[PDB]
């Protein structure tokens, strides 16, 4: 890939030293650029050299082989970020499964007492009082920890609170949990996104098997960006 | 008896030898029992012709996606090399369910084996290795036309001298989102040492049903940098690139081309239920269209008139049924309101049967091509315009509504073609007996029902399921009880709904005890002529409570295995917890 | 009266009735003060009230839904499985539907009768290996060869997969009617039983007629189980006294 | 206080985190190491532990080397040496 | 001052004379009036506004007493709700649409609602022989893609006078 670049660019001011010096300079560039990333491991440097080599040969033009600094200033993009991952959208799921993931993320990080202050919105007819909410915001940031464990009725209740409107008085537009909601919930349990206390071959239909999410925040933010759900102001009263 | 105490008792039902009728088809007599038997036989044969013509195309599309996918995967599985030569080829099959057969090519003087691996076939690393080398030695020594080896990578080391051929094993992990990635990267590390043997070629194929940011988050980074050597991605999902929804819905129109029509509400219900499910949509398309066809030929007698030979069997009741179509009412109101010929509307109103009997057979030569023009819009968007991201179902929905121009300007690529891609159709009289439709909520009630809501509705209200009677009360055993007393397990739910989250079973018993009649059941309990035990407990001065606890405990231990009640505090079982709420 | 709830049952009825109740407002009443009975007084008044409280309206309801049976046979013979959810015992419905109505009609139409494998799935002694033993002599399929069996695999699931690829080259007539009572019962709701019963419903030559009792039932089936069943759901809730199954469960004091 | 230290993003601190469990600077919460005999290393090879099924950045690890023992062994001419006090 | 609405005024004292006037405005019978004024004794203290419960009562118990009257024409279907919207000094018809929904599950398994729905054979609008074949999912149920059998002949009778 370099020995075709020397003839693609019509380069005749070269010898073997003029190749090995830019080779050793590239290796020192990967070292002083990425040693704080890897560590003292030859294997994590060998593959970085294998990745970033032809994208570095594609930046020599006619006289970058003579200088050491403007070639580094011609390829500063591949010495700041590592670029090792395997790379638009976030998840190829349904709408109700995305909202089920969001609602399971909500109920397994929120304390169960403070939801009638965040979701209860309809006009009363009978004398009742809502939840006051938490007085002091706790700054321990609960979404750093492991999640909590909830019953499936709390997931179905928070699911129809955060769901968008669907559907002139026989509609009753507040969506009830049909077959498709339970089927998508079992699909989420199959895809290891919501999960539970794994007793060996657990029964789903027990009132002693509780559920939890095991997807991190960094994908829930992309999901809530996809369905355009304001979830950043749901954990605003913690940090 | 004692046959409902053992699991799986098979039972042969004996049968009468013959009844000698035509009751070999389930199609009942329609038109409130006035239809002819030969028309019912022709309706059954016609439905079977339609259903066979549909499913013979559905099966070709479904067995053509495999011939497309085997052609797709086996081109980026081969015909390429990497200069490092110490890497495995990796193919990430995104969105794929583990249902595909993989074919490996000839490539002689080289074996090609496929090692399918499963989250049940992988509890740790050694079972993966033993199953993989077992499948390798089996598919190597049975594709040859004798000693026993150990199932580890030594067989991969001396495969060149055991058989004489070079190895090229292609691994295949079925549910990659369901295996431990901690076991999977250990297996990839254990496979990485096979690179030094100069006759192997490992290829990895990952069948992922989620996104790629959830596989390279759970794996370790050295394995990810090993997998970044020759990786390719491939989106395998029948919602990407709407080609197989534009061949199942296209082929459904080729069966109903002129005979049947689709409603607006039906196609938007199809679009609403196909969008709330992503993994399998080529099956939820067909099992909605077939159940729409099955609820049509079972219900509509006029399906016998969708063939143009049965036009002469217009009896009087067919003329009664077709006359009360509101589109015909709109047509007759038109014949009144624009001009006034008397003795033609006086004929066709209720008196003349011949004019209405011959008038309807003119209304079947008409086509008015919705599905005959929609294929032109499909061919225009695919061939002349080259846009392959359109949905034939949603384009057909907007074409059926009439706001097709908004859907064509949704792309802003065919601004010079909004006249060429335009079509404004009208309605033909007597559509509303010839339309597949859902206005009764039938495809909702029996394919995607609100299950828990139906259970709670039948538990709470219960008058929409149990009748009320006005004659059968004196020959019975409980005639005055069906009108003054709710059924137990349906009366207890009225107290379960308006209870708290923690229900004390004694208070839940007292609230059930004072919603029963007292001076009726103490008279009712002495009715039995045969037995004598039921009357002496009525001679006990505490009969009402001892008959009330039996019904209460029966209803409580009947709710409990239905799922509405959790007995907390084991070794007490006294304070139950309400765990199902209505309306959710 | 004993609930101060502002809302009733919706999501806000869930959030409202889940409050916190103090120690003196609570009613800690043991059910010992309920007037105790014998086992035989329960056994007597139970079987009295089963068939002598709403007997004629329930028989009227069964005759109302008994003219629905040709639609059930049509849905079975067109490929679907059936699922009968509802309040009350669906047992005698499937004993009077699948034994009496269904298999005579299937046996006549393809011209002994069609074998009916009842399966008491409310009994917790319901293994799938002896049930699949009972299937493999009513059909008698081929055995698992050496190449088609795998390294310590499950032989039942591989045999059903072999039967699935065998029965794609066959005439489409019902060869068995598999009648599952309480499909979400305590030993059949587990995963490998449902993998068995979901792979059996892929075969067109067996008609699955199931019934459920629990209310969170449809989450036993994901996009692979609910696709291989292709259920059609029929609410036949008929308020039955349900006394065949309650002898299994604990009726403890 | 001030030429500086480049803040590496959490996409690159994952490799550093994995390189400090392959040098035994962190253990898991209660993870016993090699089992005593050969059967208890078999009985646990068929067990699927809960600490490896949860996501990566929630595994509750545990220190091998406390901050007091880190204070005395890092040289005092370091730019993080003041940060080893608490 | 002008009134904004009537279902706004919290804790307004309502006597039984106003309730029987509102019942005799809708010509509802005696045995439903003697439940609408007798339920007010039950939940009287726990009332945030008593012009919403009595408002929704006389459309929930109005749709069930005149069910066959609505099946022939939809003008009464707007007449009763517009009469209640102008009787409650309300400009928005949606605020009395929400009234019967907020009060409808408050009286769903009540006693007098239970033996008053069977009296007129309402069962949520659709009678028993039409709803028991809709709960079972029967394909032989009456979908309304045609017009009703007692309605086609009255559509016929309004044509013979437009030509004679």
């Amino acid at each position: 890939c370099l020995r075709k670049r020397i003839i693609e660019e019509q380069i005749t001011d070269c010898t073997d030293d003029q190749f090995q010096n830019v080779a050793a300079n590239f290796i020192h560039l990967i070292v002083q650029a990425f040693h704080s990333y890897t560590g003292n491991d030859i294997f994590a440097l060998n593959d970085l050299i294998d990745f970033k080599w032809p994208k570095y040969v594609s930046r020599i033009t006619k006289e970058n082989i003579f200088e050491p600094l403007a070639l580094y200033k011609s390829a500063i993009k591949l010495f700041l970020s590592t670029d090792d991952n395997l790379s638009s959208q976030t998840y190829d799921l349904s709408i109700i499964s995305k909202y089920l993931l969001i609602a399971s993320y909500i109920c397994s990080y929120l304390e169960p007492r403070y939801d009638a202050s965040i979701f209860s919105r309809k006009t009363r007819i009978i004398q009742g009082r809502a939840a006051y909410g938490r007085r002091k915001k706790k700054e321990v940031n609960p979404r750093y920890l492991q999640p909590s464990l909830f019953a499936i009725e709390r997931l179905l209740a928070i699911f129809q609170a955060i769901f968008p409107i669907q559907g002139a008085l026989r509609e009753e537009s507040l969506m009830k949990a049909n077959i498709e909601v339970f089927q998508n919930l079992s699909e989420l349990h199959t895809l290891k996104l919501i999960a539970t206390t794994m007793n060996k071959n657990i029964d789903y239909l027990s009132p002693k098997v509780r559920w939890k999410v095991n997807v991190p925040w960094e994908i829930i933010k992309e999901i809530s960006e996809s369905v355009h759900f304001n979830i950043s102001d749901y954990f605003s009263d913690i940090h | 008896f004692a046959d409902a105490q053992r699991s799986h008792y098979t039972v042969y039902p004996s049968l009468p030898q013959s009844n000698k009728n035509d009751k070999h088809i389930p199609f009942v007599k329609l038109l409130s029992g006035k239809e002819s038997e030969v028309n019912v036989e022709k309706r059954w044969e016609l439905y079977h012709q339609l259903h066979s013509h549909f499913h013979d195309q559905v099966d070709h599309i479904i067995d053509n996606i495999e011939a497309d996918l085997k052609a797709e995967i086996s081109d980026l599985l081969y015909s390429e090399t990497t200069q490092k030569r110490r890497c495995f080829n990796t193919i990430f099959l995104l969105g794929s369910d583990s249902t595909t057969k993989i074919e490996l090519k000839d490539e002689s003087s080289r074996y090609n084996v496929l090692i399918e691996l499963t989250p049940k076939e992988s509890p740790n690393v050694r079972m993966m290795l033993r199953r993989s080398m077992y499948k390798l030695y089996s598919a190597a020594d049975a594709e040859e036309h004798n000693n026993d080896v150990s199932y580890d990578l030594s067989l991969v080391e001396n495969f060149k001298r055991l058989f004489g051929k070079d190895l090229a094993m292609v691994f295949n992990f079925k549910d990659v989102d369901s295996i431990n990635f901690n076991t999977l990267d250990n297996f990839i590390i254990l496979l990485k040492s096979a690179f030094k043997y100069d006759h192997v070629k490992i290829s990895l194929i990952f069948n992922i049903n989620t996104n790629l940011s959830n596989i390279e988050k759970n794996l370790r980074q050295s394995t990810i940098r090993l997998l970044k050597r020759n990786y390719h991605k491939l989106d395998v999902s029948s919602n990407k690139g709407f080609k197989y929804g534009n061949q199942i819905f296209q082929s459904f129109l080729d069966t109903v081309d002129g005979k049947l029509n689709l409603s607006d509400r039906f196609v938007e219900f199809i679009l609403s239920k196909m969008a709330n499910n992503t993994n399998h949509n080529l099956q939820l398309l067909t099992k909605m269209l077939d159940y729409s066809l099955m609820s049509y030929f079972f219900q509509n007698a006029f399906s016998v008139f969708i063939d143009p030979v049965n036009v002469d069997f217009l009896n009087d009741d067919y003329l009664k049924i077709l006359s009360r179509c509101p589109t015909f009412m709109f047509f007759v109101e038109g014949l009144i309101k624009q001009h006034a010929p008397a003795d033609e509307i006086l004929s066709l109103l209720t008196n003349k049967n011949r004019g209405l009997e011959e008038f309807f057979v003119e209304f079947l030569v008409r086509e008015n091509p919705i599905n005959g023009h929609a294929k032109f819009v499909a061919r225009f968007l695919e061939e002349e315009l080259n846009i392959t991201n359109f949905n034939l179902i949603e384009l057909y929905h907007n074409l059926l509504i009439g706001k097709l121009d908004s859907y064509l300007d949704r792309w802003s690529a065919c601004k010079e073609y909004k006249d060429r891609l335009h079509f404004e159709p009208i309605d033909t009289i007597f559509q509303e007996l010839f339309t597949l439709d859902n206005r009764s909520g039938l495809l909702t009630q029996s394919i995607f029902p609100s299950y828990k809501s139906n259970i709670e509705d039948n538990l709470l209200s219960w008058e929409q399921v149990l009748p009320s009677l006005d004659k059968e009360n004196y020959d019975t055993l409980s005639g005055d009880l069906d009108k003054i007393m709710a059924p137990v397990l349906g009366q207890l739910f009225k107290l379960y709904r308006e209870a708290n989250m923690t229900i004390n079973i004694y208070d839940f018993y007292i609230a059930f005890r004072e919603t029963l009649p007292k001076e009726e059941i103490l008279n009712f309990i002495r009715k039995d002529p045969s037995n004598t035990k039921l009357l002496e407990l009525a001679e006990t001065p505490d009969a009402f409570d001892k008959v009330a606890l039996i019904l209460f405990m029966q209803a409580i231990f009947a709710f409990e295995n239905m799922g509405l009640i959790k007995f907390q505090s084991t070794k007490s079982y006294d304070l139950v917890e309400k765990c199902v709420w209505r309306g959710i | 009266t004993k609930s101060a709830s502002s809302f009733l049952d919706t999501f806000e009825g869930y959030f409202d009735q889940r409050k916190i109740v103090r120690t003196n407002a609570k009613s800690r009443h043991t059910m010992s003060m309920a007037p105790d009975v014998t086992r035989e007084e329960f056994s007597l008044v139970s079987n009295f009230f089963n068939e002598n409280f709403q007997k004629r309206p329930r028989q009227k309801l069964f005759e109302i839904q008994k003219k629905m049976f040709p639609q059930y046979w049509f849905e079975l013979t067109q490929g679907f499985s059936l699922l009968f959810y509802g309040v009350g015992s669906k047992r005698n419905f499937l004993e009077e539907f699948a034994i009496d109505y269904l298999s005579p009609k299937i046996a006549y139409s393809q011209l002994n009768s069609i074998p009916c494998l009842i399966l008491n799935g409310y009994n917790p002694s319901c293994n799938y290996r002896d049930v699949f033993k009972e299937i493999t002599d009513l059909l008698v399929p081929a055995e698992l060869t050496r190449s088609e069996t795998k390294y310590w695999g499950n032989h039942v699931i591989l045999q059903i997969q072999k039967m699935i690829d065998f029965y794609k080259n066959q005439p489409l007539d019902i060869k068995l009617i598999l009648v599952v009572h309480n499909l979400d019962g305590p030993s059949i709701r587990k995963n490998t039983f449902q993998t068995m019963l979901s792979f059996l419903s892929v075969i067109r030559q067996i008609a699955i007629v199931a019934s459920t009792d629990h209310i969170y039932a449809p989450l036993l089936w994901d996009n692979m189980k609910a696709q291989n069943y292709n259920f059609v759901f029929h609410d036949i809730s008929n308020f039955e006294p349900s006394t065949v199954e309650s002898t299994f469960q604990d009726v403890m004091k | 206080r001030i030429n500086t230290i480049k803040l590496w993003l959490k996409k690159d601190v994952k490799n550093v985190w994995e390189n400090l469990v392959q040098l035994d600077f962190f253990t898991e919460k209660s993870a016993v190491g090699l089992r005593d005999n050969a059967t208890a290393a078999f009985y646990a090879s068929n067990y699927q532990f809960q600490g490896t099924m949860i996501p990566f950045d929630l595994r509750s690890y545990q220190m091998q080397i406390i901050l007091q023992e880190l204070r005395r062994i890092i040289p005092k001419s370091n730019m993080y040496y003041s940060w080893t006090q608490l | 001052r002008i009134p904004n609405s009537l279902l706004v005024k919290k804790y307004c004292k309502m006597t039984t004379e106003e309730i029987i006037r509102l019942c005799n405005d809708f010509e509802l019978p005696r045995e439903v009036a003697y439940k609408i004024v007798d339920e007010y004794n039950i939940n009287a203290s726990r009332l945030v506004c008593p012009w919403q419960l009595v408002c929704g009562l006389v459309l929930n118990c109005t749709f069930i007493v005149f069910n066959e009257r609505r099946r022939k024409d939809p003008r009464i279907d707007h007449f009763i709700v517009s009469k209640m919207c102008s009787l409650m000094l309300t400009s928005k018809v949606d605020d009395v649409i929400e009234c019967v929904k907020l009060v409808k599950e408050l009286i769903i398994g009540e006693k007098w609602f239970r033996d008053l729905q069977i009296r007129y054979d309402d069962f949520d609008g659709i009678r028993y022989d039409e709803i028991i074949f809709r709960k079972l999912g029967s394909m032989l149920q009456t979908t309304n893609i045609l017009v009703t059998d007692d309605q086609y002949n009255i559509w016929k009778k309004r044509i013979e006078m437009d030509l004679a």
